[PDB]
DNA sequence: AAAACGAGGGCCAGTGCCGTA
DNA sequence: AGCGATACGGCACTGGCCCTCGTTTT
């Protein structure tokens, strides 16, 4: 509960002092910083990869924020339910099949009169009644697995089996914050009630081919708060006894990390073949890896200063270009996980970064 | 009713055989021992019509059965023995299917080699297995060579169809296939995977070699070392189980050449076709050598194992069958996923610890660390050579705007970049590991040019030797160490001096942080060396250790990890959780290769019993198949089954990952498996070997009376009686007993019982001294006990008396040694002599324990064979469908059907009864006790497991997945007779 | 025309029968989008964020609230970027002029009773000194025009108009020819400091940033593009007895689709699943038509895959299970070709990478 | 310019502890 | 004569043969 200063100093959040746990959990926060919205960006992209792309029978859906008939949407489930028939047409009535969407929802909050918005990633899984619970357990295990990675301590994320007021089975996902567990994602098995209510006239347009027969789809649903998740990984990244020596650094996963590498200039001053830094810069961004530019600077200070400055930004590697590299071609490199100087080649550094991220994505 | 335990039998009217003096001695012995407080609890006698006996005794019964069950196969074997061999073909045919080589080795295209018997050795390209590729088989008539469909270059898709070699003939006697490790070849037979069948049986030359002239693993270790005064005489009369070696032993011809390139396991399919003829030739050499070896072994085996029970038993024991389905694939995927996840977490935590401990390299602050000062801590920066010249130093050699007119300065910087890039490549050569990071960190990382490279420090372990010292605190101390053993633990004053000096140059050793760590630990060489924990300064020596081996690392000390000492830091409950993670994936770590590669052939809907299709299960586009366990029929000792996977398959534990492996063998719809476990075999065996030796009855011994007295059902067996002392239930007491029978070593029983009971050593030692009364007593300078009444004498010549040796009182080890003293077969009963390498004739022999164990375990294996032939006899005689066998030493399960399960269980009960009566008859009398005649537990259900109720880990919910339940049995099955018309 | 009907059957737009008109599409009123439209918009926004991330020196991404902070929905995407100005001043170290880009769903009233419409717009607020504001405005004009020109099938379809007034000293608007009527696609204004000075008075000593040892309150450039109007623009730009949408390879939602030719066999599904995973492993959108379940004709199949703007259609016959050869078929040339299954990934990747040029 | 010797890393089999029935 | 016995594997560690490259040589 003291890393907030690191969030303000390096903008992963707002610089406002009024950022209580309530203001963050309710979504009434003034907004996230560039590094924070980039972290959330990579997190949401990592969701979209491990939910929509790799698994077939899952298609993106665009639900509106309001209703044609003032208050907005509380959940992007209904808007997805409205696109059931058309998405049944493109899948040729082959269920199980799902619709995913990452959209911001608006929640009415009585502060003890206001309204707090928060980005949520929801997937509605239309599945036959015969295999509803199986898909529920499936998605439970796979979502929980998706959240238990990227973490330095997977023991914090937990799951809870719970029943509805009627009897419908469901599962909640918690993260262990320093003040207790907190809901981050919920999974429920809706018994085709809402679909029956939306289409009272003809229920024939709702029948989905289970295989040898058409059945009424049971509506599974999983909604994940990516803001609370972003904060969960944000707390998880930061460090706790008899270590004898401590350094301030948050260890985010190299995949969802906001800025990947950080390019700087050493020795210093050297003019004027420093345009190579520009080359390495565009070369790096062309491959889709985030790179922080350390060109125009006021420091001119101890290396520990900008090293800690990059460790507070969870930057993976610190590439240093000096005149000796201008001579031969071997730039310096400082990893975040293990603070250690290492020499390397340029294109070798590019491919090392690409391979680092790509392999980080794997086991 | 009567004689302290007997049932109504028709296995001989007479009989006593009273032995009045003998039973007076037994009664007096059991009175002074002394046990004379009978509970008088008669078990419910069973009155049923027994199956027809053939006479005269049950000996000739089982003999005639085993003979008629192995007669056609013996005929076929004899056809192989008197076989006149036609020479090898000048060239091998390159065509799919079988090719017959008869006159002058011509090529005759054949689908199926129609022969009574043949030798066989299949080949399979491991590079893309496990599908057969080549095969050669010779016959008493001519030769045969089978090629697989792998003759045309395609992009095949292997889902294990019915591609294996076809060998069985159609009907609309009969077959015998021999071969070295014949089970592996059987696994590659097309018609052996079917639910029904089969007539074809197999004979293994490896198993036969093991039965004739086999040797223990300890013997194997020093047999191959050839490259304890009279322990080198059996070196040339026996050999290892290799084909070349067993051929050099039984044939003694020229040494057969093996494939130097190992192309079937080292190379791909490409280089196989390039050397097709040669590989074919090699396979031919293999089947030929196998043929000769078999020819020389069959009569030797028939001589050493005269009883046909062993033959037929070995025949049925080779045709095992495990039916499975898609749930197998799901099991593989789920278990592998779980394993990868747990390993991911573990390696993540460990590499996290390894990353944050690398920071204390600067500057030289690692010397203060009481854990991290032994390793490298290197700093390399190499290398470069001069090529540029000359004589000039290369080490030192806010304006706001908005310009964009230089649109192509980007490609200028790019061009400069690439031009700068391709000029430094020739400066180094081979990319070495990261020099910046310390040596211990380099070793803890995968190579850069490695196809399986993972970011950060990988290869973390669990169970390594760097990482456990990296974090863990050490038994109320600070440092841990390794040299000849790790941190000492589990498996009249004494003093030792001290010393401290410097001389340079060695690594710096801190010992103040240790003392301060001890101070922090108690904040909540001598003394404190006995029960407490502390580390000295240097030395290094024992100075107070119990174990004589060490334990790198502490991986089974959870109760010694969740009780304070010892713990880890940093920190918290990370230690016990890490130990839990290790314990979970312990099984799947050393088995996943055997389980995932465990092949399985799926049979289509065209080649399966349609009566199963009629059964209300398909199931939902589900695939049904099976796998043959691939088991060596007879491996030492004694001639037990030997199988890489299914014999070491973990049980149902809610902790282990792949703990469901045993319960994945699910029976096809309409079918169900019925099996049983002998409770108990070896104990009652030793008991009988005792009482039959002492007198005539079964309860005329101190040890043999307690075995057949307890019931496992709402009662207390002998194992359970020793487990409630206390005492630990129940497998531990079993290990204690069976370990006591085959050598109750004082320190062994000490650290064992102390490990299992978890208490203090004195009271424990008292318990052991109380339990060591069973082995006591026993037998110029010598032990103070001889055949004379007193040992003290003066110049008394008696070297002719020092030839007798045997224990006294409770136990009966005297008989187990009596069979271990005979220089002749030693075969009770039956009744098969083993190994020219353990037979005391021309052997020291100094292998006593292995021979006592040989006796009792042989009785157990002959028990198994008897069970097999008995079960086979009344399964073909009556209408009991499903005769497939799946046996595991003590236990045995048959794949029956849902409508013939109770009668099959009845067949199991009858079998057990007859076998017990056999072991009773072979020593006398034919009469047998009550609580030992019939089985107590008969498992009847879909998948095989231990108890009828089964929980699991990976699938979490067992019945949640498509399963059923089990049923204890029992006494309710004693109402369905062996006759078809029941209920 | 006949374009709005092939966007319904191929799921570019949501299901409608009355609100399918061009006037309802130009309005924010919806019947939102279909999966193809969503993917198209996502790729378009991706290329938008890519065409501004390569821009020197640094532009920080932000997100603004939708409702009113004091109790309402947002009209423009400027205020939320003006709120994070003083904060982002610290990250740039008050060194040089700098901008803030953000893509968001803004609202606008559409006129019985009147309703509310939505539009996903991408904005860029470029803070720059008054002396070098107009020049940078022309710079962004050229760069945005070229940005719309790259993925365009015709550069003459996109136009750039100049304008000015008393509030905005100089502004530019990017139009698009349909040609049923040239429509607004993007606005580029040059607002003074009045917009920023109105929300921070005062003490306005924070607002002025360093400009070469000079303190000066920066003029504000307002970039505001529409991605929905742009989506429709490229849709009408791609519409060409044939009815094929030739969207740009870097912009097209699904770029490849693979079916089978031989009768329903498990092995075919295995190979196609393999190719599916291989193609998705290197970030290539692939439509799975091998499910399938019938595979009727081939011409109507190619028609369907041309109406979905698929670059290449792949056919996995029974020969592929022998030689590995596979039946490719282009869209822009419709040439039935054949090539080995192993060299497909490299071909697609090289073809996509070859479309990277300006 | 050209021949030779030592340092570094991979493939190999062997050994010590542990994993299960 | 003195003794847990029969197996089945796994991973961690190691000294030695072999190839590559550089430091060193006509
Ligand atoms: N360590 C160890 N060593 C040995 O040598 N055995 C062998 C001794 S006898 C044989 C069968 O034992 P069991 O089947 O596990 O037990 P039960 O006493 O036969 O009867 P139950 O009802 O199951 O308790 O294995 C077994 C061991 F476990
Ligand atoms: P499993 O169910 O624990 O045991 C199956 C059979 C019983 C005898 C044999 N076995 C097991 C363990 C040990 N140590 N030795 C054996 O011979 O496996
Ligand atoms: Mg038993
Ligand atoms: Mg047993």
């Amino acid at each position: 509960a003291l890393l907030e200063i690191c969030q303000r100093r390096h903008f992963l959040s707002g610089s406002k002092q009024q950022l209580s746990r309530d203001s963050l959990l309710s979504g009434c926060h003034p907004g996230f910083g560039p590094l924070g919205v980039e972290l959330r960006k990579n997190l949401a992209a990592e969701w979209w990869t491990s939910v929509v792309v790799f698994r077939e029978q899952v298609f993106p859906v665009d639900a509106l924020h309001h209703k044609p008939g003032r208050k907005l949407r509380e959940n992007l489930l209904h808007g997805a339910l409205e696109h059931y028939v058309n998405c049944l047409d493109l899948v040729n009535k082959r269920l199980p099949y799902g619709l995913a969407q990452i959209g911001v929802c608006f929640h009415p909050v009585f502060d003890t009169k206001s309204i707090g918005e928060k980005t949520e990633a929801s997937l509605v899984w239309f599945t036959p009644p015969r295999t509803s619970n199986q898909w529920l357990d499936f998605w439970l295990r796979h979502r929980l697995q998706w959240w238990r990675k990227f973490a330095m301590s997977p023991s914090n994320f937990s799951s809870s089996d719970c029943q509805d007021e009627e009897g419908r089975k469901g599962n909640k996902l918690y993260y262990n914050f320093p003040w207790g567990k907190e809901l981050i994602e919920t999974l429920w098995n809706l018994g085709d009630h809402e679909l029956l209510h939306m289409y009272p006239g003809n229920v024939s347009k709702l029948h989905g081919r289970d295989g040898r027969k058409n059945v009424v789809p049971c509506v599974l649903s999983v909604n994940g708060d990516l803001d609370r998740g972003m904060l969960a990984y944000l707390y998880d990244s930061f460090q706790t006894r008899k270590k004898n020596l401590h350094r301030k650094v948050l260890k985010l996963h190299p995949c969802l990390a906001p800025i990947k590498v950080a390019l700087d200039v050493g020795r210093g001053p050297t003019l004027e073949l420093r345009q190579v830094c520009q080359g390495l810069f565009n070369e790096l961004l062309e491959n889709g890896i985030s790179v922080w530019p350390g060109y125009l600077e006021t420091m001119q200070s101890s290396l520990e200063q900008l090293y800690s400055k990059y460790d507070e930004m969870s930057i993976l590697f610190t590439v240093l270009v000096t005149e000796t590299t201008l001579e031969n071609g071997l730039i310096h490199l400082r990893s975040r996980d293990t603070t250690m100087k290492e020499m390397m080649h340029i294109s070798k550094l590019k491919d090392f970064l690409i391979k680092y991220i790509s392999s980080a994505k794997n086991v | 009713m009567l004689s302290r335990g007997l049932h109504e039998q028709i296995f001989g009217q007479g009989g006593e055989m009273p032995g009045e003096a003998a039973v007076r001695r037994s009664v007096e012995h059991l009175q002074k021992h002394g046990l004379w407080g009978q509970p008088a609890v008669p078990l419910p006698d069973v009155e049923l019509r027994l199956p027809p006996l053939y006479g005269d005794n049950l000996d000739q019964h089982f003999r005639l059965l085993a003979q008629k069950q192995s007669l056609p196969y013996l005929e076929a074997a004899n056809l192989l023995l008197q076989a006149q061999l036609p020479p090898k073909p000048p060239a091998w045919a390159w065509a799919e299917g079988w090719t017959r080589y008869g006159p002058e080795g011509e090529a005759v295209p054949v689908a199926i080699p129609e022969e009574r018997a043949l030798v066989f050795d299949v080949e399979v390209c491991l590079a893309e297995g496990t599908c057969p590729t080549l095969a050669v088989a010779i016959s008493p008539s001519a030769w045969y060579s089978w090629c697989s469909q792998r003759l045309v270059e395609e992009r095949y898709s292997w889902t294990s169809q019915l591609s294996p070699a076809d060998l069985i003939p159609l009907e609309v006697q009969e077959q015998l296939v021999v071969g070295h490790n014949v089970s592996f070849d059987r696994a590659h037979i097309r018609e052996q995977y079917l639910i029904q069948g089969s007539r074809m049986r197999f004979l293994d030359t490896m198993s036969m070699h093991m039965a004739i002239s086999g040797l223990s693993s300890f013997q194997r270790s020093l047999w191959i070392a050839a490259k304890a005064i009279s322990s080198w005489d059996w070196l040339d009369i026996s050999s290892v189980n290799s084909l070349a070696e067993v051929h050099r032993l039984y044939v003694g011809g020229p040494p057969l050449e093996k494939e130097p390139r190992e192309l079937f396991v080292k190379g791909t399919m490409k280089d196989i076709r390039e050397n097709f003829q040669d590989l074919m030739q090699y396979c031919a050499q293999d089947v030929w050598a196998t043929h000769e070896v078999f020819q020389q072994q069959l009569p030797l085996f028939l001589e050493r194992c005269p009883h046909p029970v062993t033959l037929a038993g070995m025949l049925e024991m080779g045709v095992s069958y495990l039916p499975v389905n898609q749930n197998w694939e799901r099991y593989l995927a789920e278990a592998q996923g779980t394993y990868e996840e747990l390993q991911r977490e573990m390696k993540k935590s460990l590499m996290d610890l390894a990353n944050d401990a690398c920071q204390l390299l600067s500057g030289e602050r690692y010397k203060e660390d009481p854990w991290l000062w032994d390793l490298e801590w290197d700093l390399q920066e190499f290398k470069q050579k001069k090529a540029k010249k000359v004589k000039k130093e290369p080490a030192t050699a806010l304006g706001p705007c908005s310009e964009e007119e230089e649109f192509q300065q980007d490609v200028m910087a790019r061009a400069c970049l690439q031009k700068l890039k391709g000029t430094t490549e020739l400066l180094p050569k081979r990319p070495q590991h990261l020099p910046g990071h310390p040596g211990w960190y380099r070793k803890l990382c995968p190579r850069l040019d490695d196809p399986a490279w993972t970011p950060g420090p990988s290869l973390l372990s669990l169970q390594m030797r760097v990482t456990p010292k990296l974090m863990a605190l050490t038994w109320d101390g600070f440092p841990l160490h390794y040299s000849e053993r790790h941190g000492w633990g589990y498996l009249n004053l004494a003093k030792l001096p001290t010393g401290t000096t410097l001389e340079s140059a060695g690594v710096v050793c801190p010992y103040r942080a240790i003392e301060s760590l001890y101070r922090k630990h108690c904040l909540e060489p001598y003394n404190d060396v006995d029960i407490p924990g502390c580390w000295f300064f240097k030395l290094p020596h024992k100075d107070g250790n119990s174990c004589n081996v060490g334990s790198p690392f502490a991986k089974d000390f959870l109760p010694k990890m969740e009780d304070g000492t010892l713990q880890a830091g940093p920190g918290g409950a990370s230690g016990p959780r890490a130990l839990e993670i290790n314990k979970m994936i312990s099984f799947w770590r050393n088995a996943h290769k055997r389980i995932s590669s465990q092949m399985v052939v799926w049979l289509p809907r065209s080649a399966l019993p349609r009566a199963v299709i009629r059964h209300p299960d398909y199931d939902e586009e589900g695939l049904y198949g099976a796998i043959l366990p691939q088991v060596v029929t007879a491996g030492t000792i004694t001639r037990r089954a030997v199988e890489p996977t299914w014999l070491t398959a973990s049980n149902a534990r809610p902790d282990r990952v792949g703990s469901e492996l045993k319960a994945m063998v699910q029976a096809p719809p309409g079918y169900t498996l019925v099996g049983a476990d002998v409770d108990s075999q070896e104990l009652w065996i030793a008991a009988v070997l005792g009482d039959a030796h002492f007198a005539g009855m079964h309860g005329c011994t101190a040890f043999g009376w307690m075995t057949l007295q307890g019931r496992k059902s709402r009662g207390t067996d002998l194992h359970s009686k020793t487990a409630t002392t206390v005492g630990i239930s129940r497998e531990h007491a079993k290990i204690f007993n069976y370990g006591r029978i085959y050598g109750a070593g004082q320190p062994f029983a000490e650290r064992l019982l102390m490990q299992f009971n978890h208490r203090l050593t004195q009271q424990e030692a008292a318990e052991k001294a109380q339990q060591m009364y069973a082995a006591t007593k026993g037998l110029l300078r010598k032990v103070q006990r001889e055949t004379a009444r007193k040992s003290q004498w003066k110049k008394w010549e008696v070297v002719a008396e020092r030839a007798w040796k045997g224990g006294t009182e409770s136990e009966m080890f005297n008989k187990l040694e009596s069979i271990a003293t005979s220089d002749i077969p030693r075969t009770p009963v039956l009744g098969c002599c083993i190994s020219r390498a353990l037979e005391p004739s021309a052997v020291q022999e100094e292998f006593m324990t292995s021979r006592v164990n040989w006796v009792v375990q042989s009785s157990a294996v002959d028990y198994l064979h008897l069970m097999l032939v008995a079960m086979k006899w009344l399964f073909e005689e009556f209408a009991i469908d499903g005769r497939f066998c799946i046996s595991i030493h003590d236990e045995v399960r048959y794949l029956v059907r849902e409508e013939d399960r109770y009668r099959a269980a009845l067949a199991l009960q009858i079998t057990n009864l007859l076998t017990r009566c056999m072991f009773a008859y072979k020593l006398g009398l034919n009469d047998l006790p009550q609580s030992v005649a019939f089985f107590s537990a008969v498992d009847i259900d879909r998948c095989l497991r231990k108890e009828v109720t089964m929980d699991c880990k990976t699938p979490s919910n067992p019945t949640g997945m498509e399963r059923r339940y089990g049923i204890p049995q029992g006494e309710a099955l004693d109402i369905y007779q062996i006759i078809e018309l029941t209920k």
